C-alpha cells in the first residue's frame, strides 16, 4: 500500500483557480464541534492513497 | 499574477501631495501564485 | 504576432515595456523587433476597388 499520495477528501469551501492549500485545518463533519481534537464526525481532512 | 507599477518624479513640497498628471509605467510581473490579504510595509 | 503589411522605420517611441502598437480596429499598427530593439510600422498595403 503505496500510501505517499494524499488528497484532500474535506474542504469547507470551493477553491480559487490556480489556489495551493497546504493548511493543516481539521474540519467539522458533524454538528458536534472538533476544536482541532479528533473524535466523532472529525476527520482528517487529507486522505492517503491506497 | 503580481504585477509592479511605478514612476519616478521630482517634487519640492513639504508635507503633502503635489497636484498634476503623473503615469506610472509597469516594472515587473512577478510570478508568486500566493494568497495575498493582508500585507505590511518597512 | 503574424500579419501582413509593409514594413517601414517607425518616427514613435516605444517605452520599454511597450513591445507592439494596436489601433482602433486593434491591429498591429507598429512593432519592437525581439532581437533589434528598433521600432517598425505596420502600414498595410495598398488595397482598392477595382
Ligand atoms: C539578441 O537579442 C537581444 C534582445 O533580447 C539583443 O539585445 C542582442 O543584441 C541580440 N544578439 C544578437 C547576437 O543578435
Amino acid at each position: 500500500g503505496n500510501y505517499n499520495y494524499l488528497y484532500r477528501l474535506f474542504r469547507k469551501s470551493n477553491l480559487k483557480p490556480f489556489e495551493r492549500d497546504i493548511s493543516t485545518e481539521i474540519y467539522q463533519a458533524g454538528s458536534t464541534p472538533c476544536n482541532g481534537v479528533k473524535g466523532f464526525n472529525c476527520y482528517f481532512p487529507l486522505q492517503s492513497y491506497g | 499574477y503580481f504585477k509592479i507599477y511605478s514612476k519616478h518624479t521630482p517634487i519640492n513640497l513639504v508635507r503633502g501631495l503635489p497636484q498634476g498628471f503623473s503615469a506610472l509605467e509597469p516594472l515587473v510581473d512577478l510570478p508568486i501564485g500566493i494568497n495575498i490579504t493582508r500585507f505590511q510595509t518597512l | 504576432l503574424t500579419g501582413t503589411g509593409v514594413l517601414t522605420e517607425s518616427n514613435k517611441k516605444f517605452l520599454p515595456f511597450q513591445q507592439f502598437g494596436r489601433d482602433i480596429a486593434d491591429t498591429t499598427d507598429a512593432v519592437r523587433d525581439p532581437q533589434t530593439l528598433e521600432i517598425l510600422d505596420i502600414t498595410p498595403c495598398s488595397f482598392g476597388g477595382v
